[PDB]
């Protein structure tokens, strides 16, 4: 069991802003990090696999990379419906952790 | 009228079922002439993108046996065979090397591969607890350990059976379609070379 | 595939909490099914998960034997116990199915089933 650490929650940009969330881990993992968006009072969504490979049936403006253990995901353009908390999955090993955080 | 004999790339090519990835069959190729001009249509292979040498010059400049391997992949792992990129599938089933002669040849097979009760008879890899130095394969199916404890016998938590499948359903679009990916290598060894383009008139 | 799950549960202390969600639609019992708590002040966290056709358990960390999970895969119907319940130990509770490797005939679906709750 390892932990990880994000940026602190403190992230407030407009429409239109290049966004850098990083997502740190103690151990020289492949790409097995997920992300993940909720929003206050529903059940959380699937944005991307695995570092760059991205789910099917969103919109493109999402990407993610990494390769050792630092981790970013990147907003091209924002939207009215930006406003929520990203979560990072460890993967590969089973007791996990999850990291938290909040964009507004 | 200097009349010629071929060596088969209609086995290599036309091939009923081909190899798995894990296990992918490399085949020698000697004393030929070789007709590239079948391999150079860009009718039945979408994809001919080539690295070593150019396809205008592949009569030309002729080597001393060339090597045919074979695949079925995915469509989203059809450029990621090609020297510059790491991924999940040419990091642990197949590395080319950085400089290299010969290059891939890419189609679609939703006819001859895609059924709809399924095709779970291709399996591939996607951990192993080493890494893979260019060309050579992994036969052996021993259990991966994700962690410090032995966890072995049967696949639990951080055991992992490390031979996955594919899921051929013609329903999936492209990008999960199977994409018989047969990449050529071109090698100048010291040998009188004798795998050589047809001349002609 | 949807997941279903049971109403509001008991609050005050001193007590078990029996929890239990079924997979409806689709029943697929290979595919590793794990349980994620959430706080209004605090973010998510993983307690534990299951195989349910190999009954095998994994759990997280510094709560090992606190948390029992059963499996039954014939009513497709997973159930969770949990004892030592505080005041502060409160939470809003999913189970999902967030890895996507099935046990029993090799396969790896790549999507991670995109697998939650409703939330209570």
């Amino acid at each position: 069991d390892i932990q990880m650490t994000q940026s602190p929650s403190s992230l407030s940009a407009s429409v239109g802003d290049r966004v850098t969330i990083t997502c740190r881990a103690s151990q020289a993992i492949r790409n097995d990090l997920g992300w993940y968006q909720q929003k206050p009072g529903k059940a959380p969504k699937c944005l991307i696999y695995a570092a760059s490979s991205l789910q099917s049936g969103v919109p493109s403006r999402f990407s993610g990379s990494g390769s050792g253990t630092e981790f970013t995901l990147t907003i091209s353009s924002l939207q009215p419906e930006d406003f929520a908390t990203y979560f990072c999955l460890q993967q590969n090993i089973y007791p996990r952790t999850f990291g938290q955080g909040t964009k507004v | 009228p200097n009349i010629t004999n071929l060596c088969p790339f209609d086995e290599v090519f036309n091939a009923t079922r081909f190899a798995s990835v894990y296990a992918w069959n490399r085949k020698r190729i000697s004393n030929c002439v070789a007709d590239y001009s079948v391999l150079y249509n860009l009718a039945p292979f979408f994809t001919f993108k080539c690295y070593g040498v150019s396809p205008t010059k592949l009569n030309d400049l002729c080597f001393t046996n060339v090597y045919a391997d074979s695949f079925v992949i995915r469509g989203d792992e059809v450029r990621q065979i090609a020297p510059g990129q790491t991924g999940n599938i040419a990091d642990y089933n197949y590395k080319l090397p950085d400089d290299f002669t010969g290059c891939v040849i890419a189609w679609n097979s939703n006819k001859l591969d895609s059924k709809v009760s399924g095709n779970y008879n291709y399996l591939y890899r996607l951990f192993r607890k080493s890494n893979l130095k260019p060309f050579e394969r992994d036969i052996s199916t021993e259990i991966y350990q994700a962690g410090n404890k032995p966890c072995n016998g049967v696949a639990g938590f951080n055991c992992y059976f490390p031979l996955r499948s594919y899921s051929f359903r013609p329903t999936y679009g492209v990008g999960h379609q199977p994409y018989r990916v047969v990449v050529l290598s071109f090698e100048l060894l010291h040998a009188p070379a004798t795998v050589c383009g047809p001349k002609k008139s | 595939v949807q997941l279903v799950q049971s109403g509001a549960e008991v609050k005050k202390p001193g007590s078990s909490v029996k929890v239990s969600c079924k997979a409806s639609g689709g029943t697929f019992s290979n595919y590793a099914l794990s349980w994620v708590r959430q706080a209004p002040g605090q973010g998510l966290e993983w307690m534990g998960g299951i195989i349910p056709i190999f009954g095998t358990t994994n759990y997280a960390q510094k709560f090992q034997g606190r948390v029992t999970i059963t499996a039954d895969e014939s009513t497709s119907t997973a159930y969770m116990e949990l004892s030592s319940l505080r005041s502060e130990d409160t939470a809003v509770y999913y189970c999902a199915r967030l890895d996507g490797y099935s046990f029993g005939h090799d396969r790896y679906y790549q999507d991670g089933m995109d697998d939650w709750g409703p939330g209570t």
